[PDB]
């Protein structure tokens, strides 16, 4: 999965 | 004591013991008072890591389940292990959703806090939808959508386009449309509008958060680029 | 379950990075009483390495906070002691499996060197957090396990065998960190590296033994600095 | 801690 949600921060 | 629990929670975070961290912030929340911004972050960070480990393990095992078609023993083991992981994951998000319904959302006095917790409600219902069964799914999906939508309307009315909470909500709401609703055009529309509206208003940036708002903007456009391929 | 089913679940747990699950399945495999295959032995080793490693990592963090801090200091102390209890319980579980199943059932020198090194390792982790009057006994238990493994490895294994090299690596680490004997640590590490370098044309394990050799030399450079 | 043991490879 390459899509990013806010958790990527 | 609340500050003792908050102080131990910070200790657990430094030790990367996120179950401990979440247990302390769950206990703080259950005292019934509105959370500080520091307490709110600690609660959010704790459960993000607690549920994130199960989500990551779920992705691994579910992919193994899918590449063992025609391998009966392996597939049934992966299926039963995925269901074991799913049960852990559901209990975590039900605990969070219970804290949100009973304490966090009703105690939210400010529009920023309401957006934060309603977005959090959308998030953890989204995690439930990722693993929901056939007949439960549509109801869970609608609960996430309704939480995001309410947060979305408040954020657009009370916050400037560059506010990181407004931007982070647009990011996760767009992710909801792409991954849960399989609606890439609405996902890219939502993400593109949030990016453009923040570009139009770059004068509403504070030193404390201008870094955070540009980081989310880059994530919005990265998703935009990926979904356009 | 079936011994082979428990092993299959352990590999699944490993891919999911659920090492408590992984260790529980390999503990169950070991308690069936049969000598472990090399694959099962590695799965047991990897599982408990990760389970105890998380406690060791958290212990170091909290103990450093305690030393960089009075209400806060006692808060950290009670949290360190909680982690220590988890850590000790993990290492006592491993050492019991070693005493009851693995070491008595080991038929070949390779597997005995392996388990005696593991005994030295987990007593060393116990020594990392031991204080008071228990320490000297725990430290000597680590040393004696390493020493017996060291003697068997030098007689039955070639300098390039990864198990012999890994034992020399951890034994030197024991000397540096637990016994605070830096010169014996670098003496042991330099000999293991040099003797392996001298025999690099008779290797089967090339990366496995050369990776340990790189760690030996990295430690040598750090400890000589 | 910059010292490494065999665990760094497994």
């Amino acid at each position: 999965r390459r899509t990013n949600s806010d958790s990527a921060l | 004591d609340k500050n003792e629990l908050v102080q131990k929670a910070k200790l657990a975070e430094q030790a990367e013991r996120y179950d401990d961290m979440a247990a302390c912030m769950k206990s703080v929340t259950e005292q019934g008072a509105e959370l500080s911004n520091e307490e709110r972050n600690l609660l959010s960070v704790a459960y993000k890591n607690v549920v994130g480990a199960r989500r990551s393990s779920w992705r691994v095992v579910s992919s193994i389940e899918q590449k063992t078609e025609g391998a009966e023993k392996k597939q049934q083991m992966a299926r039963e292990y995925r269901e074991k992981i799913e049960t852990e994951l559901r209990d975590i998000c039900n605990d969070v959703l219970s804290l949100l319904e009973k304490f966090l959302i009703p105690n939210a006095s400010q529009a920023e806090s309401k957006v934060f917790y309603l977005k959090m409600k959308g998030d953890y219902y989204r995690y439930l939808a990722e693993v929901a069964a056939g007949d439960d799914k549509k109801g869970i999906v609608d609960q996430s959508q309704q939480a995001y939508q309410e947060a979305f309307e408040i954020s657009k009315k009370e916050m400037q386009p560059t506010h990181p909470i407004r931007l982070g909500l647009a990011l996760n709401f767009s992710v909801f449309y792409y991954e849960i609703l399989n609606s890439p055009e609405k996902a890219c529309s939502l993400a593109k509008t949030a990016f453009d509206e923040a570009i139009a208003e770059l004068d509403t940036l504070s030193e404390e958060s201008y870094k955070d708002s540009t980081l989310i903007m880059q994530l919005l456009r990265d998703n935009l680029t990926l979904w356009t391929s």
